[PDB]
């Protein structure tokens, strides 16, 4: 998965 | 500068306008003529700056993550060989990341840190200088890597330093600066511990100051939180 | 032409990797340039340009829909004056639209149509003119307005008629036409009677026709009518 | 709604 990032 | 004709909160209204029609580009281009007035930015403006920015880049990294994934699979052991046209088309969309990356770090440069006093500021721009050059580094191949690389973790740290002396630990912006450092060790960095344990630590120490809160404040915090939350357990 | 250096075949495989990229605007410098070395398109070629030139005009209608509605509340009783922003920024971003209707329609008149002898490429080609004329009309508000419409209903009647006459009632080019076509009487030509008649009397005759058919090419027919449906649903 | 195009 792609990790959350703002 | 085309923009250098409209006024100020005329640009403004517009990248709000732009949002509204997700019109990313034009957004994005509206607040970098809104920057180059000279004028520093309120909390909005740099939000809208953000989003927009992050837009545009989020776009072109989410292309060239698929042509880099068509150029790798052209690259493998039996492949048929379809000529330079993925490798160009790869270059024409990373070059066009770069530029954008560097736009914002000009941005960035000339002359908004400097003139970033307050922490709600300072470390909202060097999260941003952090962040662009993070981008960079993702693209990056040549004799300047380990530099790109160093400028995204300095620019990240001295956010930091800032950040944990002169916000607290539930401040959306401390919480999306680590959130954010955290994805830069994992990913840019090959340092899963040190994103692991500084995406776990920022938790803790926000979750032990919720009762501190307003309920609006809570619920801003907590959604940052739970984005923490996700990368542990995507890692762990 | 920024593309006239490139080959032909080299830019087809490109509007693909924009495609799977969803970079639409690419994708259709690529075609258009495809278009522009001359030679005649292929279904799939066809296909490509379509798809690129829809994708970005149909972000470009929602981004005015969104922008023209802010604007005629805008001018209601009681709104706030808010100055010609609003206005300005729905205009950038008509011109714009414009210009893309523009460039599909002179691709099409230089010189697509005037080449294409078989009902499958020349009625296509029809169908987008009609279809990019109707998107003028959409925005139009001058002396030409009516021309404007006039010339949407001429492309899409000439193509009617060709696929009356040389295509069976269940292809999917002759249903997505007829799709378009009746759209256009219920929102641009004020004929909702029309339209509603068009839509049912399409529907009706591709169904008789279906019996005739292959699995997968059942498959592509019922898909175009099932749109017919949700049209008439809608509409009734 | 808005109708279905193709
Ligand atoms: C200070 O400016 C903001 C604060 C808070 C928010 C959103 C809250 C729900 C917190 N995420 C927000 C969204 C903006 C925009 N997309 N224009 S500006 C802006
Ligand atoms: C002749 O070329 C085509 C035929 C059929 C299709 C799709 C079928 C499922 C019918 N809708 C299709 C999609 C294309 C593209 N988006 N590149 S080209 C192309
Ligand atoms: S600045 C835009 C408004 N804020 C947001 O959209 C979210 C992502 C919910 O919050 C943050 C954005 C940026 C930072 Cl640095 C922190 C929180
Ligand atoms: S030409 C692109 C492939 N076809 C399609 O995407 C759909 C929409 C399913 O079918 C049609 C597209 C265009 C026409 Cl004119 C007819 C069917
Ligand atoms: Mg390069
Ligand atoms: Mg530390
Ligand atoms: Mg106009
Ligand atoms: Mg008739």
């Amino acid at each position: 998965g792609f990790p959350a990032t703002v | 500068g085309a923009m250098g004709s409209m006024e100020r909160a005329s640009l403004i209204q517009k990248a709000k306008l732009a949002e509204q029609a997700e019109r990313y580009e034009d957004m994005a281009a509206f607040m970098k003529g809104a920057v180059e007035k000279g004028e520093e930015l309120s909390n909005e403006e740099r939000c809208l700056l953000s989003v927009a920015y992050k837009n545009v880049v989020g776009g072109q990294r989410a292309a060239w993550r698929v042509l880099s994934s068509i150029e790798q699979k052209s690259n493998e052991e039996g492949s048929e060989e379809k000529g330079p046209e993925v490798r160009e088309y790869r270059e024409k969309v990373e070059t066009e990341l770069q530029g954008v990356c560097d736009t914002v770090l000009g941005l960035l440069d000339s002359h908004l840190i400097k003139e970033a006093g307050d922490a709600e500021s300072r470390v909202f721009y060097l999260k941003m200088k952090g962040d662009y050059y993070r981008y960079l580094a993702e693209v990056a191949t040549g004799d300047d890597k380990k530099r790109i690389i160093d400028s995204a973790r300095s620019a990240y740290q001295e956010a930091m330093d800032i950040s944990k002396k002169e916000m607290p630990p539930t401040n959306p912006i401390r919480l999306g600066l680590a959130l954010n450092f955290s994805v830069f060790h994992y990913e840019i960095a090959n340092s899963p511990e040190e994103a692991i344990s500084l995406a776990k630590t920022t938790f803790d120490e926000a979750m032990a100051d919720l009762h501190t809160l307003s309920e609006d404040s809570y619920k801003d915090s907590t959604l940052i939180m739970q984005l923490l939350r996700d990368n542990l357990t995507l890692w762990t």
